[PDB]
RNA sequence: ACAAUCUUCUCACAUGAGGUGUUGAACGAAAAUAUUUAGUUUGAAAUCGGUGAAAUUUUACC
């Protein structure tokens, strides 16, 4: 739940407020008329195993329960490769209201603002210690057989 | 190794090719406050990233390459081919 | 059985003597009940030392709350010993610390 | 002349002067002893006490802390030219959220060498800076700048500058800062004498007549007692 | 159960509640006394477990024992001061003569023989009312806005209202704590239209 | 079933995977968002949305 | 219900009087006299260290 408090700060902007916002700049423009970089979540595999890779991602959460588990089963060995502080929230469902889909196979932190970049330090000091300074070497024993 | 350029910003206020570039860059725009400006600025970038290219390959298995990045002002060392 | 004792590491500024006591009591009754604080002002210390009948249930808390990420702070507690355990850890133990206003009691003398 | 209606003044500051070259920049603090509490509790606002010769360098950087938005403020700066000397200014909003952790604050504290602040957001500096600042030998100054205008930053940047900073708390006795070694003996005795007309008149609530003991020295030297209460 | 994170924030609050007070008391003994009009109104939007002292005794010195009572107070120095005091708790505002007018012929109840009785018999308005010329439950309205030398005999007979949150469409019953967007402090004339809202 | 062996994770790589430099697409504002902004203006203009 | 009210200014009249709030720990300064008190280091780090208001005891900034 503290992984999707600071989570469900960083929300895209949904394709109603996606709209509403893009509106309001043409009419300022069909009237007479810049930014600041969007924040929010990264998310879809493809994308998120690129920022890995790039190493542009802070934390990467790994969704449980992804039907062909052939999509994630690579993951945790990546992020380890990395060193990303990656860890394997339950149910994808949950990720899926994140970022208002159905499901999403993984999502990644990439970039915090200033107000925030305490929080998620803090936060991923809990994943080292919660996630891989425990298990880790449960991580390494076959499992089933019970 | 991580904190050549540190001495060097602090020094030249005290008394106040590529990689001559990259210096002149950093000092016409101006640890974590300069990786954020190289990291947001795509120009300064560019210089940041071709300055460790040139100072790498002119100078191999001795340097922290990780704390060599840190003193241009990158996050992590780039993808920079020897 | 056996008085099992527990240490608490990073309070967060709230989780006061009473705030611990009445969580931990629904864990099992607590007996002796400390937290380091100041000598001069009576500010916390942000650890605390606790007490439990059993060290059974002693160590109960301790793969519980061990790494308990709390409004940003990582919560440490485990099990400490009997071996080395002293012998007043709980000396003033449940009362109300006393906290002297050593500023206006100079000035009024 | 004010104190015991006399001043031995000068000579003392030219002797100590003398010793402390001696005895080979070290400030110059001014120990003073009350016969009541100067104040019931700690105050934790500077102490605008304007002296002819300022005790802070000229090469000090200044960060300049005013109400939201920066923009405005930032601009005027820019305007004033004095980003010479304003490093830096951030909003009050920008100065909670951004700098908030320990760490993080301790940084932003040793990155400028003195923190201004706006007469409006002087009250709630109290927080959201925390005892890494408030404690820590760096106490913010109440900069006038409400005005709004680059002539007004522009002197209460010069006034402040020229001014020394004191923060009252509840005792009995308190040291002020009065210059460096290498500053003058002249100037030195003139800056400890407008200190003293300003500690009797809004600091001592008795005036002299509260003022009990008068000593000077540097940080590590003997207060050697400038003039003594003869009643 | 109750979670550890609970017990920080009642910490919290009540920090943040007795810091409050000790600026509102001392150094700020001075309130704005809220004018033209005699008669306020005030109703309790919520309370904080483990409750200080001080404003324990308080809000039952304002007969406020309870959340969701509504209670009028005579404007002046005094009342005013205690209204400061518990102001985070607290929205008041200025009843108009129709929003009092509804408040008693709707929800208006009276203390008789000390139990919970309903204001439905004028004979019982004028049975324990008489004396002081009180007879009919429009002379309990008419005595109220006007704030005759009766009012505090009323004021006593009068059992305070409850002005529980009203759940009517779909979003309201699921919306978690929901209780229409009620702030803390000064509303003016706006606790009218929560009332007409209300009643 | 012996146990898990990591003979090439158990070291942390430095260095990104890619080697190309950053389009300047991450740095500019969106040009996708322009495209839908102008074609939003142009339904103002036209009076259709 | 890891949400809550620590103040983006006031008073008298250009001036004066105000604003009550500070995480802990360690090495260290001698002076005014238990209060202030140079310079420092750090993960908001840690492992013994006088006065009431209520029903004799309850206060966890009185």
């Amino acid at each position: 739940t503290q992984v999707f408090k600071l989570l469900n700060k960083y929300r895209p902007e949904t394709a109603a407020e996606k709209k509403q916002r893009l509106v309001a700049e043409a009419e300022a423009v069909a009237n007479g008329k810049v930014s600041k970089k969007p924040y929010n979540v990264k998310y879809g595999l493809n994308h998120v195993v690129a920022l890995i890779e790039a190493k542009k991602a802070k934390l990467v959460l790994i969704a449980s329960d992804v039907d062909p588990i052939e999509l994630v089963v690579f993951l945790p060995a990546l992020c380890k490769k990395m060193g990303v502080p990656y860890a394997i929230v339950k149910n994808k469902a949950r990720l899926g209201t994140v970022i208002h889909q159905k499901t999403a196979a993984v999502l990644a932190v990439t970039e915090v603002r200033e107000e925030d970049k305490n929080e998620l330090a803090s936060i991923v000091s809990a994943v080292d210690a919660n996630f891989s300074a425990k298990y880790d070497e449960s991580r390494r024993k076959w499992g089933g057989g019970i | 190794s991580d904190k050549r350029f540190l001495l060097l910003f602090s020094f030249l206020k005290r008394n106040l090719c590529a990689s001559v570039k990259y210096m002149a860059e950093l000092l016409n725009y101006i640890q974590s406050q300069l990786e954020k400006l190289v990291s947001k600025n795509y120009y300064l970038q560019q210089s940041a990233k071709d300055g460790y290219r040139s100072y790498l390959q002119a100078y191999i298995n001795k340097l922290d390459l990780a704390k060599v990045a840190k003193s241009f002002g990158f996050a992590h060392p780039p993808n920079v081919n020897i | 059985k056996k008085k099992g004792v527990l240490y608490v590491g990073r309070l967060p500024h709230g989780f006061y003597e009473k705030q611990m006591r009445m969580y931990f009591s629904q864990f099992g009754p607590v007996l002796r009940l400390r937290m380091s604080r100041n000598r001069k002002t009576g500010s916390s210390k942000h650890y605390a030392f606790i007490e439990f009948e059993s060290l059974d249930v002693a160590n109960v808390v301790a793969e519980t709350m061990h790494n308990y990420l709390l409004y940003g702070k990582l919560l440490q507690c485990k099990v400490i010993p009997e071996d080395q355990v002293h012998e007043n850890m709980f000396k003033g133990a449940d009362v109300p610390f006393k906290r002297i206003p050593h500023a206006t009691i100079a000035r009024l003398q | 002349e004010l104190l015991g209606s006399d001043a031995p003044l000068e000579k003392v500051c030219s002797a100590l002067l003398e010793y402390e070259s001696k005895r080979k920049i070290e400030p110059v603090w001014l120990q003073l002893a009350t016969l009541k509490f100067i104040g019931n509790n700690r105050k934790l606002i500077p102490y605008k006490i304007a002296i002819k010769n300022p005790v802070i360098p000229s090469s000090s950087e200044a960060c300049l802390i005013v109400k939201d938005p920066q923009r405005v403020y930032k601009d005027l700066v820019n305007e004033a030219g004095l980003s010479k000397v304003v490093t830096r200014v951030i909003g009050l909003s920008k100065l909670k959220a951004k700098w908030n952790s320990y760490e993080q604050k301790r940084q932003l504290r040793d990155q400028f060498d003195i923190f201004l602040a706006d007469d409006r957001v002087i009250p709630m500096l109290p927080r959201i800076l925390g005892k890494t600042f408030y404690q820590k030998s760096k106490v913010p100054v109440p900069v006038k700048i409400s005005k709004g205008t680059a002539e007004q930053l522009k002197r209460e940047v010069v006034s402040a500058y020229g001014a020394t900073y004191f923060n009252s708390a509840p005792c009995s006795s308190f040291m002020i800062k009065c210059g460096h070694v290498s500053n003058t003996s002249t100037e030195l005795a003139e800056n400890v004498e407008s200190i003293l007309q300003f500690v009797s008149k809004h600091i001592v609530p008795d005036g002299a007549k509260g003022i009990a003991s008068i000593h000077l020295k540097t940080s590590q030297s003997i207060a050697i007692p400038l003039w003594n209460n003869p009643n | 159960f109750k979670r550890a994170e609970t017990f920080i924030n009642n910490y919290r609050q009540r920090e943040r509640e007795r810091i409050r007070l000790n600026r509102s008391a001392k150094n700020k003994g001075d309130i704005f006394v809220p004018d033209e009009t005699k008669l306020l109104f005030v109703i309790r939007i919520a309370g904080v477990k483990n409750m200080p002292p001080k404003i324990r005794k308080v809000l039952r010195l304002l007969r406020l024992s309870r959340i969701n009572n509504a209670v009028f107070v005579r404007n002046n120095k005094a009342v005013a001061q205690m209204l400061r005091i518990v102001e985070p708790y607290v929205m008041y505002g200025i009843p108009n003569l129709h929003s009092v007018r509804e408040l008693i012929y709707k929800r208006g109840f009276g203390k008789i023989n000390g139990q919970r009785i309903a204001l439905s018999d004028n004979a019982l308005i004028e049975e324990a009312l008489g004396k002081y010329d009180v007879i009919s439950i429009e002379d309990i309205i008419h005595e109220i806005y006007n704030v005759g030398s009766h009012f505090k005999e009323v004021t006593k007979f009068l059992w305070p209202f409850t002005l529980t949150p009203v759940k009517h469409s779909l979003m309201e019953k699921k919306v978690k704590h929901f209780n229409e967007g009620r702030k803390a402090g000064y509303c003016g004339e706006e606790i009218n239209e929560l009332i007409k809202k209300q009643v | 079933y012996p146990d898990y062996d990591d003979f090439f994770t158990n070291t942390v790589r430095e260095t990104p995977l890619s080697s190309a430099p950053e389009p300047k697409r991450r740095f500019a504002p969106s040009k996708h968002e322009q495209k839908r902004i102008l074609q939003l203006a142009y339904a103002i203009r036209k009076g259709r949305i």
